[PDB]
């Protein structure tokens, strides 16, 4: 027989898957592209561009 | 040595005079397959200050 135990003297001797939530950073440019910001595009005066005296 | 198996025998060559050993020995096991296998896993181990023979 081999003597297993000397066998295993021997061996210590010699020795669905989908795409992970991963995690995304949310944008932090360095500068903002439009800083400077717009003013109201459709302000309250301009919703309102001349009156209509028909006499209908 | 006991790791491997049962060990039958084991002596060490010591000076007559002195009782440090010479570096040398002999040792025999109950089976001739488990000494070949220690010889083997043995042959070229290295050990500290120097690598141990066996044969």
């Amino acid at each position: 027989a081999p003597s297993a135990k000397a066998t295993a003297a021997k061996k210590a001797v010699v020795k669905t898957f989908r795409l992970p939530k991963t995690l995304k950073l949310a944008r932090a440019p360095k500068y903002a592209s439009k800083a400077v910001p717009h003013y109201n595009r459709l302000d309250s005066y301009k919703v309102i561009e001349q009156p209509i005296t028909s006499e209908t | 040595f006991a790791q491997f198996g049962d060990l039958k025998e084991v002596r060490l060559a010591r000076n007559k005079k002195t009782g440090n050993s010479r570096h040398y020995g002999f040792l025999e096991f109950v089976n001739k397959e488990d000494a070949m296998i220690a010889q083997e896993s043995m042959n070229n181990y290295l050990l500290m200050g120097h690598l141990l023979q066996v044969r």
